[PDB]
């Protein structure tokens, strides 16, 4: 596996707090055009929370997190970030980082992406 | 490393793993060999990692595009099907599992793009791309739109571009010619010119993407859209009276969407190759096995004819099968990362107006 | 900087729980012989919590964490781990990862090490 | 990028940053140019990163070993001190800051290993290494031990090994000869033979490390130990009646501990070089500046003689200075990562008995 994703920045945050997450991509990542973020509660289906289109900068957000989460990619650092603002207790889950060169379906689907990271845990009380 | 006397099969989590388990139960009832069905997370990266060390499942299920790279790495063993079983599957499906002149896997299911149209807003979908502007003007006279789909994906924009002879990599005698690329040929130039003309004439928006197209179609604002079988559940939930037919032709030539074939590969280090082949040929790739797997999770078009004419009663399945037959089979070599990048850049440049069609296609070719 | 340290695996953990931290070293790390872990409470001096000697496998632990923390290095993965067992509320701090080719003082001193990581945060309630 | 009209100095957090701030206040009172003193975290890593981009502090404080690599990267500007100021500092201190025939930084403080002995258990420390076995036997007759130190560090084991002509890299006319290494010469062979003989004769334990040695000396269980100025505070807390003297000689030749010199470098991209040089020469490197810095944080031996004889009233400072003078100045080239690795492997192999002294030194050399 020449493409690796590492997640960090998950923390214990009260309701209404702000948190940020980072995902570093290493290796031959010149052909990756989609960067997406996924969260998975224990015993729950992995749901798409955000997605980014590298070629044009287009961003995708789910209905539950629209207007609250901001995802951006730093080309000079090869790292994608997601701003977790206005947190609620329902937002606690294991947050994953995903990347894919291309796809035939919606960029908010887990099967859309090929590369997956280890994941980080964010808890909101 | 792989335990003998039993079969281990790894399948993706979006496929029919319970149906695969039922087929394995039938196999163990028939022969006495237990079958284990699993859906490991991150399968696409886990399978090569464990196969490089001589471990992994006896049988692997994945799309045929990665199977070429897997066979290049030596992770797939050669299969030896007889002519009687080969005649049971389609010639293009058999072509999908050919690398270096040797068969490497067994085709299972065939997926391809198809034209999805609204029956209420359009009882008769057009058969040609040239009718789309007139139909769109007629619908705009009623305050609607005819067709908009994902323009941000080369996988979606290829059927129109490569309708009149365009191709990704030249295929001759079971080998793909890397140095021969038809991105900037006359047919692709004409297709991309037609696409950019449609964009400029306000018939379609250059910023339209998958989410916008899907929302517009399920809200009844459009007459046609281009999508695969994966959205059929979404339209069914949206309760839109939709139909699926063959993609419109361009200059009399049928569209050539990319064809993805789900196929069954055998691990090179797996010591249960004989029983795996027997299971695939006589218990999985049968009418009962295919119908069980489809009952668990739909597969769309299938390689077997004995079940393909059975599923042909569904117009959507028939349209998907004919579109796959008329389309371009997806090759299995790593340089299509570069191919996707180049075609995406050319399409964005042509749609955004920064570069002309000829310059964009030349840049993609180079 | 050819040597990079990334800290991950720190999460919101209740009292008495068990947590494992990971620190991945990348680049020209063939000459590093000391791997150390440091924790720093907000507004507090950075204190040494554990240290590892790569050449012989010798380990060092502070008095407050002796018999409770276990630090080990995986050569096949170039990652050093620390097991945070029998947690107490006093253990909350920002945990750092440190590495050094050599040193002239005790391996539990912050000035001993040359390479420093971004740091992971562990909270115990 | 660096703002003109002011001085920015970056210093480590374990040094006298408050004293540096006081010296900067004196400088701004005298001249009208403000001085900013900071103690950034991860200074040794961030300073090259910001200096490679043309930014960073005007003056940098660090040991001279990394200044060679900094000059190789071009992050240090050549200084031009006159002979009057050069005579104020020691010739070996000036040598420690010379690379490629040019002076790159101003020496500030000198640190080196020294022999620390217990006055109560040993009023007269031995002057030779050969007396240590007899002294250890006499102390073991009373249930104590003579000397145990860090055998796990080449930095600590070097003074005994390189006492009789051993050296790391040959130094001639301001240049270090990489191809000339004296790891396996006669002097180093004799020193390592003496060390392994001491280990085998139960006089010292091969597994003894810094923590064990420090605890044993602070608990009064040992008569002597080898440590730098950094352990003086710990011993003072332990209230052990300790003394610091010159390291014992081996075969009549004094020990050669590695010498680390804190030095003042000037950024190449800094446009305030003239005022930085004036500040260093006339306000920092003076008796008042050195005493102001030492009041905040002790510096041990200093490059300036005017402060050096004044500090010489302390026996510990005098012993550290004489040990540094008789020792080996630490060179400043990157290959000593390999040097440390090789010498550490040789020492471990010799002490553990897996390899003989000659084989271990040959392996370290190769």
């Amino acid at each position: 596996s020449q493409v690796q994703l590492v997640e960090n920045g998950g923390g214990c945050v009260k309701a209404g707090g702000s948190l940020r997450l980072s995902c570093v991509a290493s290796g031959d990542i010149k052909y990756i055009s989609y960067l997406g973020w996924f969260r998975q509660a224990p015993g729950k289906e992995r749901e798409g929370v955000a997605a980014l289109y590298t070629s044009t900068g287009r961003t995708y957000y789910a209905d539950s997190v629209k207007g609250r989460f901001t995802v951006s990619l730093d080309n000079a650092k090869n790292t994608v970030y997601l701003q977790m603002n206005s947190l609620k207790p329902e937002d606690t889950a294991l947050y994953y980082c995903a990347a894919a060169e291309w796809g035939s379906q919606s960029p908010l689907t887990q099967w859309f992406y090929r590369y997956w990271g280890q994941g980080t845990q964010v808890m909101v009380s | 490393k792989i335990e003998e006397g039993k079969l281990v099969i790894w399948i993706n989590g979006d496929k029919g793993y319970n149906g695969l388990a039922e087929v394995g139960k039938k196999f163990e009832k028939d022969t006495g060999i237990k079958v284990t069905v699993e859906h490991p997370d991150k399968l696409e990266e886990k399978f090569p990692q464990v196969a490089a060390t001589g471990d992994g499942p006896d049988i692997i299920f994945w799309a045929h595009d990665r199977f070429g790279g897997y066979a290049q790495s030596g992770l797939l063993a050669e299969i030896t099907p007889d002519k009687a079983f080969q005649d049971k599957l389609y010639p293009f499906t058999w072509d999908a599992v050919r690398y270096n002149g040797k068969l490497i896997a067994y085709p299972i299911a065939v997926e391809a793009l198809s034209l999805i149209y609204n029956k209420d807003l359009l009882p008769n979908p057009p058969k040609t791309w040239e009718e789309i502007p007139a139909l769109d003007k007629e619908l705009k006279a009623k305050g609607k739109s005819a067709l908009m789909f994902n323009l941000q994906e080369p996988y979606f924009t290829w059927p129109l571009i490569a309708a009149d002879g365009g191709y990704a990599f030249k295929y001759e005698n079971g080998k793909y010619d890397i140095k021969d690329v038809g991105v900037d040929n006359a047919g692709a130039k004409a297709g991309l010119t037609f696409l950019v003309d449609l964009i400029k004439n306000k018939h379609m928006n250059a910023d339209t993407d998958y989410s916008i197209a899907e929302a517009a179609f399920n809200k009844g604002e459009t007459a046609m859209t281009i999508n695969g079988p994966w959205a059929w559940s979404n339209i069914d939930t949206s309760k839109v009276n939709y139909g699926v037919t063959v993609l419109p032709t361009f200059k009399g030539q049928p569209s050539k969407p990319f064809v993805g074939v789900l196929s069954a590969g055998i691990n090179a280090a797996s010591p249960n190759k004989e029983l795996a082949k027997e299971f695939l040929e006589n218990y999985l790739l049968t009418d009962e096995g295919l119908e069980a797997v489809n009952k668990d999770k739909p597969l769309g078009a299938v390689a077997l004819k004995s079940y393909e004419e059975e599923l042909a009663k569904d117009p959507r399945i028939a349209a998907t099968m004919e579109n796959a037959q008329k389309g371009e089979i997806m090759p299995n070599i790593p340089q299509m990362s570069a191919f996707w990048y180049a075609v995406r850049t050319a399409v964005i440049n042509a749609a955004s107006g920064r570069q002309t069609v000829d310059e964009a296609l030349k840049d993609a070719q180079t």
